[PDB]
């Protein structure tokens, strides 16, 4: 639970921290579109990204906010996305963190085909060390797992971000997107009481869509995994009353199939929790490869 | 091809336009002049003569409309590609607002009688063959007694779902929305082809009686998709775990019903209104 290459970076960042102090919006100087942007701190030259959720609600409760993503200051980790503070400016609450050039993982299935089984090994230990430091050192579960939210960079790097702290944010969030994609467990669907289960099975869900390169729900037929319009709540109802979804027995190995499968377990007890999973011979397979990361991402992204 | 002010039976001979009332999502609500009333301004595509067609099909009805429990409907000027609706302004607070302020009595004979009121100017609606489809509390107003329901058949023409694949839902939206509704919401959904009916909008009633005594709105904690699957399969909370007896918790099963046929009309509701302690 500790390296040293890993500790070097990240007292790397705690130093490029101290170089910032405090923020406000003409600091800022957009570069690109990622909502949130790709900007060059002008006090700083360091390259953010910052993210701007649109609120519109009286003086007392932004300062709520604001207050309770100062907890993003305290938790540093390798697979975790570096935050660097969060200030109000014109009706909109502007958090900027470390900026990672590589993307979402979703964006390079995107352009990719589909990601081959050594590469989504690797990730899942970010993912799983990822979420255990967060439930260990936080308390905090991280209620958004999900393609869009993990994100590769060209040193190599593995984390998480975009994750439930503020609770009052959520409450002051006027409203939400819903699209033909979930990656809700079938217990938060149901509205049971729920525990870090759900970011397993938000993880199992994003991994076979990875390995497939295609969402898996419904699943697909024999036509079009040989080549390899629904309403939301028949998606929904598909999810809680079928049978979870699962990778095809011919092209991965028996030891990842079974990772996927227990993470898609759909009791939320006997899915694999947190360290279950720490154990599992599919992890244990991985975590003693090599497997050089950045080159397959500069490769086939093009950076 | 358009629809002039003096078309109307309300006298006009000029109109002021104040500040802004407020946000919204439908087109901007100022302060006006005429006696004050209230000003929707609201912005259409230069040609797209099937959607104001179907525009000129909604006013013609209101012109109709007189009821004191409904908003009045004023005049409606339509120049192509600003388009306004005038209706009489609203003195004093939503009932949104008044729900939520904690310095305000809200017995059990108060909210029957807040209720009582929405009924009617429903029933009168109903009887002219207008149906809501966006009935709550930030759309009925509340003073002293006088309760007022606004923004009826707007929704048709509305156009409040407009990202990729990804419908806009707002917080509030959903938990008024009947099972055969929430069913068919897709990223694809228009709100000129929804399945609104007589039966849809008691069902959003439903969700005020819900409000009025919970004074918030129901599956206040869950996500929207927790949402969507728990209403689409019959899940309704009850107003058992607050202390309220059985007929206060009786109105919400039968508005609530999950098969349409068997929720009431606004005149069988107004009867079992009637009948509480
Ligand atoms: C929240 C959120 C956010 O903060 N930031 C800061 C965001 N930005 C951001 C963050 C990091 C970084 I690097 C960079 C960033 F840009 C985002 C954000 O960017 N985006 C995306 C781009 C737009 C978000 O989408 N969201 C967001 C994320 C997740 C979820 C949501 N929406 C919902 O979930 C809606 C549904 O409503 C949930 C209501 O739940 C409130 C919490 N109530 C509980 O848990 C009660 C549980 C309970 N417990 C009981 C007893 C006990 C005993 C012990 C414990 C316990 C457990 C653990 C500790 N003790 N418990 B017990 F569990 F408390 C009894 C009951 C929205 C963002
Ligand atoms: N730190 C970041 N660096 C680079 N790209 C990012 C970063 N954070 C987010 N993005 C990208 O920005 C886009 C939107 O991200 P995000 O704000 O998380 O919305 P989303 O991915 O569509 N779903 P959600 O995270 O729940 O809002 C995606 O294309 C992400 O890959
Ligand atoms: N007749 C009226 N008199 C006074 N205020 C009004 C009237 N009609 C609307 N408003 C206010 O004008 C603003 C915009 O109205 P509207 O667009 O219906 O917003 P809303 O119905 O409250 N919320 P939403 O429909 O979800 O966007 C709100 O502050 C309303 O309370």
């Amino acid at each position: 639970e500790l390296d040293e290459q890993q500790r070097k970076r990240l007292e790397a960042f705690l130093t490029q921290k101290q170089k910032v102090g405090e923020l406000k919006d003409d600091d800022f100087e957009k570069i690109s579109e990622l909502v949130v942007f790709k900007v060059s701190h002008k006090p700083s030259g360091l390259v953010m990204a910052r993210k701007l959720i649109h609120l519109e609600i009286k003086p007392a409760i932004r300062n709520q906010i604001i207050r309770e993503l100062q907890v993003l200051h305290e938790c540093n980790s390798p697979y975790i996305v570096g935050f660097y503070g969060a200030f109000y400016s014109d009706g909109e609450i502007s958090i900027c963190m470390e900026h990672m050039d590589g993307g979402s993982l979703d964006q390079v299935l995107k352009k990719a085909g589909r990601i081959p089984e050594q590469i989504l090994g690797k990730v899942s230990i970010a993912v799983i060390k990822g979420l255990t430091y967060l439930r260990e050192k936080h308390k905090i579960m991280h209620r958004d797992v999900k393609p869009s939210n993990i994100l590769v960079n060209s040193r190599g790097e593995i984390k998480l971000c975009d994750f439930g702290v503020s609770g009052q944010l959520i409450d002051s969030m006027a409203n939400s997107f819903v699209g033909t994609r979930s990656y809700m467990s079938p217990e938060r669907l149901q509205g049971t009481h729920y525990s870090v289960q759900s970011d397993i099975w938000s993880m199992g869900l994003s991994l076979v869509e990875m390995a497939v390169g295609r969402y898996p729900i419904p699943p697909p037929d024999a036509k079009e995994l040989e080549l390899m319009p629904m309403a939301i709540f028949e998606l929904l109802d598909y999810i809680v009353n079928e049978p979870p979804p699962k990778l095809p027995s011919a092209v991965f190995s028996l030891e990842f199939q079974d990772f996927v499968n227990k993470c898609l377990i759909k009791n939320p007890a006997e899915r694999a929790d947190l360290k279950q999973l720490m154990v599992h011979a599919f992890i244990k397979r991985s975590d003693a490869e090599e497997v050089d990361f950045a080159g397959w991402l500069c490769s086939t992204i093009g950076l | 091809t358009s629809i002039f002010l003096q078309e109307w039976d309300i006298p006009f001979e000029q109109l002021e336009i104040g500040e802004l009332i407020g946000k919204g999502r439908f087109g901007q609500v100022y302060h006006g002049r005429w006696g004050e009333v209230a000003i929707r301004l609201i912005d259409i595509e230069r040609d797209n003569e099937d959607q104001l067609k179907a525009f000129k099909r909604e006013v013609m009805a209101y012109r109709q409309t007189r009821h004191e429990n409904v908003v009045l409907f004023m005049g409606a000027c339509m120049s192509p590609p600003h388009l306004a609706i005038i209706t009489s302004l609203c003195k004093g607070r939503t009932l949104y607002s008044v729900v939520r302020d904690a310095k305000i009595v809200l017995d059990v004979n108060k909210t029957r009688q807040i209720a009582q009121e929405i009924v009617k100017g429903m029933g009168y609606l109903h009887a002219k063959g207008i149906l809501h489809k966006d009935l709550k509390s930030k759309n009925v107003f509340y003073d002293n007694g006088k309760v007022v329901i606004t923004d009826f058949g707007l929704f048709s023409i509305s156009g409040v779902l407009q990202r990729e694949d990804k419908l806009r839902i707002q917080n509030g939206w959903l938990c008024h929305l009947a099972p055969e509704i929430i069913r068919q919401l897709s990223p694809d959904t228009e709100e000129d082809k929804l399945p609104f009916s007589k039966h849809s909008d008691v069902f959003a009633l439903g969700t005020i009686w819900y409000e009025l005594h919970a004074r918030e709105w129901p599956f206040k904690t869950q996500p929207a998709e927790a949402i969507i699957w728990q209403m689409g399969t019959g899940m309704k909370p009850n107003l058992s775990q607050i202390g309220m007896g059985k007929e206060i918790s009786d109105i919400l099963l039968f508005c609530w019903a999950f098969e349409q046929e068997e929720r009431p009309t606004f005149t069988k509701l107004m009867d079992m209104l009637e009948k509480l302690p």
